[PDB]
RNA sequence: CCCGGGUAGUCCUGGCUGUAAAGGAUGCGGGCUAGGUGUCGGGCGAGCUUCGAGCUCGCCCGGUGCCGUAGGGAAGCCGUUAA
RNA sequence: AGUGGUGGCCACUAUUAUUGGGCCUAAAGCGGCCGUAGCCGGGCCCGUAAGUCCCUGGCGAAAUCCCACGGCUCAACCGUGGG
């Protein structure tokens, strides 16, 4: 029985995980545009700033 | 609000019109700042800030 | 299981994709079912799952929890309305659960049904009991509080071959959660089912949110859906 | 300001994080000292003192100059009072209430039917009795020693 | 009025994280809020932290990493030996051996885990989760 | 280094906002007028609007669909469509759009543009029902709440309204690489404005 | 119930009675937790000022409403002046 | 080879709330304030070590209770041993 281990995503700006029916976004980088930038709903309600693990940009 | 709560009151190293009186002096004060030698009023205490008459030469932290 | 695919395979022909997420499942860049969970879509097709989890469809399956009758009225009459509760679900940890409104009981169920099957959801089980510690996901991972109206419910792990000690409702839910053992406590009013079922829906559904270390994903055999 | 307002108004007031005296500070430890002796005499109490000292002679705090008569106390006007025998034996805090206290009831004793007043009284006499007790607490004050309204007015 | 720092330090952590802030400032600061911030720490639930020389009771830094779940003083210093510390475990923490609780033993603020092998008893003084 | 001249983009009015301010936006604060007007960054708008720049293009022009609801804002994102080959929805953005199936102009964008987050709370609640990010063009009043990227402006001159989806189509067209230049964007602004008839 | 009269009462001095949907139907102290929005008091920074805080905008403190993110509640609703 | 009725006790009950309840609208904050005992109390250093904790000597009978073995077919029951 093969064990599919996913990997859950994780936010950037907090690092708490993605529950399923969570209204979460994924996004390109904003300056360096290829690291993928996770958002979570609580992140997302109060607008928290996020910052890129490649460039170190900072954003809303 | 800060962490660390820093004082607003300044003081002021003043010199005086009329006797040429060095003198500190606090930036609220509570009562007529008179000079040692000539007696005369310098700073008047108001509800904020105290009103200088003399002349600022150089502020203090 | 062939059944199953057989069944996948038909409505793959019969079924086209209206939403988004209906063509990638359709086209078949899709086929784990916790692709749908992980990114956070929106399912408002009831195709989409059994493509990837036709094993709903087994009457095993799909239960009915309840057979409400309520009653609209006016002026020349009482006119009632069924609304049926109903659960459906894998039990290797996907469930669903429905309310569908109707006229008719067999109305009332198949939307009741439908509905539920978009209410899928994902539960991590473990085993965090003091007794067990066998780390196979034979129950909660660890004890979780779920709140709904005025009932509140506390999931509790528990050892092995236990059983569920909870109300019928939590018992079926749980059931076709693939969970086998679990200390239940209840706090309101438990014989409003609508509401205990939706607290241990949301219970279940709480689950995910604790922060988990991979110490513990080793220590209690944490799987996060299928196992 | 809660105790019996209960009213969270905040115009205390904010000090430095300073540990040593400043450095623009002109007098020495000994002139502060002759200042504040030479205020007392005067009839000006500690706080006052204080006052005045920063006001017009501008330094911030004595509290800032370490004691030369004792390396781990920082040195106070109240004690520099009480190195020349000019510290008072009731303390002015206290000393002020008493007085307040005194003139108040002369008001009420000409005023009989002023009920606000007899609750301000009623409540800077629960002040007064607690900083007495707190000062028995200490022994400042002695033990025997109890406010009476009739010993009041002499002092 | 105030009475206990450390409580109101644990709730002040819990309630910035749930909202999820980063630096958090605990403005009633002693030595025994420093011994407590050692333990997790070492755990990993909270990043950096560090002291703040305010001038008047000092002031301590945290940087959160969104590990806890619930960080909170238990109040009435029990006080525990260690055969029987397990009827403890299932009052403040949610599986077998998830999270810590924090005891002022003989030898000093330390977590609990630690204590079970040097044998040491004392009073209950905070948990974590 | 500006996309566009400064003294233009003042005659635009895209720094003048309004009387009010929120807390969530106090970074992108120039100063307050002696009025109480609040006024925005320039250069904070123009490193946004270059960033958004970067970002809309990646995308696909027809899974790209912008609405508005202003009556300065309705020619403007049309002509922003138009240009970049999005679809566009002015005035009244229809109940279900997105999040009803069986409405007739079902359709599902990635991402979605927003002229005013008082204005059209009906776009971004169904957009938050599907689940893609967010642009939004915030003026000193607008709430940051779901906003993945905001672009400081002024969202009420129409002649900023018009210059900034200006600039962010040439913006498309420079990242998408279909237009290499500046000189080579003909089209003037005063073809996105609303013709005041 | 409406109308016309009318004693105690209602007023002053001394005393008693200790009462009300005396209701915010919310006991009091501290700390923490998105914000917006006006007036009252004090202070401050600017501008206007026939130079009287006389007048306008921002900020800090205290009290005083409304709206409202999350959150709570059986809901009504509360939501930093917290339920 | 039991089975029913009734009465007393525990649980069901977080309807006794230490663990663990509520008090705006459902029973439930006294009209308000002051204040004694009691209870709960700021930060740092030094000492003491009463509480607190670890180790150790004496001690809480038998009977009952948990477990292994053995005896009575087994069991219950009894003993040997450990708790």
């Amino acid at each position: 029985m093969v064990e599919m281990k996913f990997e859950i995503p994780v936010c950037t700006s907090c690092g708490r995980e993605i529950t399923p029916r969570e209204h979460a976004t994924h996004f390109i980088c904003p300056n360096c545009g290829e690291a993928v930038i996770w958002r979570c709903e609580s992140c997302r309600v109060l607008a928290k700033p996020y910052k890129c693990p490649n460039c170190g940009w900072e954003g809303p | 609000k800060p962490i660390i709560p820093m004082p607003r009151s300044r003081f002021l190293r003043v010199k005086c019109i009329d006797c040429g009186n060095e003198q500190i002096v606090f930036s609220h004060p509570a009562t007529k700042v008179r000079c040692l030698i000539c007696g005369a009023t310098l700073v008047e205490p108001t509800g904020g800030k105290g009103i200088v008459k003399a002349k600022i030469l150089e502020v203090l932290e | 299981s062939q059944e199953w695919k057989e069944y996948a395979k038909r409505v793959l022909d019969e079924w086209e994709p209206k939403t988004k997420l209906g063509m990638m499942v359709k086209e078949g860049q899709i086929t784990d079912i916790h692709e749908i969970f992980r990114r956070g879509y929106q399912i408002k097709e009831p195709e989409i799952i059994d493509v990837l989890l036709p094993e709903v469809n087994a009457r095993e399956n799909q239960e009915v929890l309840d057979i409400a009758l309520t009653v609209r009225m006016t002026d020349s009459g009482r006119r009632v309305r069924f609304r049926v509760l109903a659960a459906v679900g894998n039990r290797d940890g996907y469930v669903g659960l429905g309310i569908g409104h109707g006229k008719e009981v067999g109305i009332a169920i198949r939307k009741a049904i439908n509905y539920a099957k978009l209410n899928i959801i994902e539960i991590k089980r473990g085993c965090g009991s003091w007794e067990c510690r066998c780390r196979r996901p034979h129950s909660v991972p660890f004890a979780v509080e779920g709140k709904e109206g005025s009932v509140r419910v506390r999931l509790i792990p528990g050892p092995r071959g236990l059983g569920l000690v909870i109300g019928d409702v939590g018992k079926k839910i749980l059931r076709l959660a693939g969970v086998q053992d679990v200390w239940s406590q209840t706090f309101g009013e438990t014989r409003t089912t609508v509401n205990f079922a939706k607290a241990v829906f949301n219970a279940l559904y709480n689950t995910n949110r604790v922060a988990i270390s991979p110490e513990m994903i080793e220590r209690y055999g944490i799987v996060v859906g299928r196992a | 300001a809660r105790m019996h307002a209960r009213k969270r108004g905040k115009s205390g007031s904010k000090r430095p994080p300073r540990t040593a005296p400043p450095i623009w500070v002109e007098y020495t430890v000994e002139e502060i000292e002759n200042l504040v002796v030479k205020l007392r005499k005067e009839g000006y109490s500690t706080a006052m003192i204080g006052t005045i000292l920063r006001d017009q002679y501008g330094i911030p705090s004595v509290k800032l100059f370490k004691d030369p008569d004792n390396p781990n106390r920082n040195l106070t006007i109240t004690r520099i009072l009480e190195k020349h025998g000019l510290a008072p034996e009731i303390p002015e805090d206290l000393m002020f209430l008493i007085r307040r206290a005194v003139n108040l009831r002369k008001h009420l004793e000409q005023h009989p039917k002023d009920l606000h007043s007899m609750r301000g009284l009623q409540l800077i006499e629960s002040k007064i009795r607690r900083l007495v007790k707190y000062y028995k607490r200490k022994g400042k004050l002695p033990k025997n020693w109890r406010y009476d309204p009739e010993t009041a007015k002499l002092l | 009025t105030l009475l206990d720092p450390l409580a109101n330090a644990l709730s002040h952590i819990t309630n910035s994280e749930r909202v999820g802030k980063r630096e958090v400032y605990i403005k009633p600061a002693s030595k025994l809020i420093g011994e407590v911030l050692r333990v997790m720490q070492k755990y990993g639930y909270i990043g950096e932290f560090e002291f703040i020389d305010d001038g008047r009771a000092g002031v301590y830094r945290v940087q959160l990493l969104g590990r806890i779940n619930k960080a909170g003083a238990i109040k009435p210093r029990f006080p525990v030996k260690v055969s029987e510390f397990e009827k403890w475990e299932k009052r403040f923490l949610p599986a077998f051996e998830f999270g810590i609780l924090i005891v002022s033993t003989s030898q000093g603020v330390m977590s609990h885990k630690e204590a079970i092998e040097k044998g040491i008893g004392g009073r209950l003084i905070a948990y974590v989760y | 280094e500006y996309l566009v001249p400064l003294d233009q983009y003042l005659a635009a009015g895209v720094h003048i906002g309004t009387q009010q301010k929120t807390k969530d936006m106090k970074k992108f604060i120039y100063r307050v007028r002696q009025d109480g007007l609040y006024v925005l960054d320039v250069r904070k708008t123009d490193e946004r609007l270059k960033v958004a720049g970067k970002f809309l293009a990646k995308f696909e022009p027809q899974s790209i669909l912008a609405v508005s609801v202003r009556l300065y804002g309705q020619k403007p994102v049309k002509k922003f469509g138009e240009v970049t080959g999005a679809r566009a929805i002015p005035g009244r953005f229809l109940p279900g759009t997105m999040t009803n199936p069986a409405v007739k102009n079902f359709f599902e964008p990635d991402v979605l543009i927003v002229t005013d987050p008082r204005a059209d709370h009906q776009a971004m609640r169904e957009a938050v029902e599907i689940g893609i990010p967010i642009v939004a063009l915030v003026d000193t009043e607008n709430l940051l709440s779901y906003v993945d990227l905001a672009i400081p402006t002024n969202n009420k001159g129409r002649k900023a309204l018009a210059l900034i989806y200006w600039i962010l189509a040439r913006e498309i067209l420079y990242n998408r690489g279909e237009i290499q230049s500046r000189e080579d964007f003909k089209i003037p602004v005063e073809e996105f404005e609303m013709k005041i008839v």
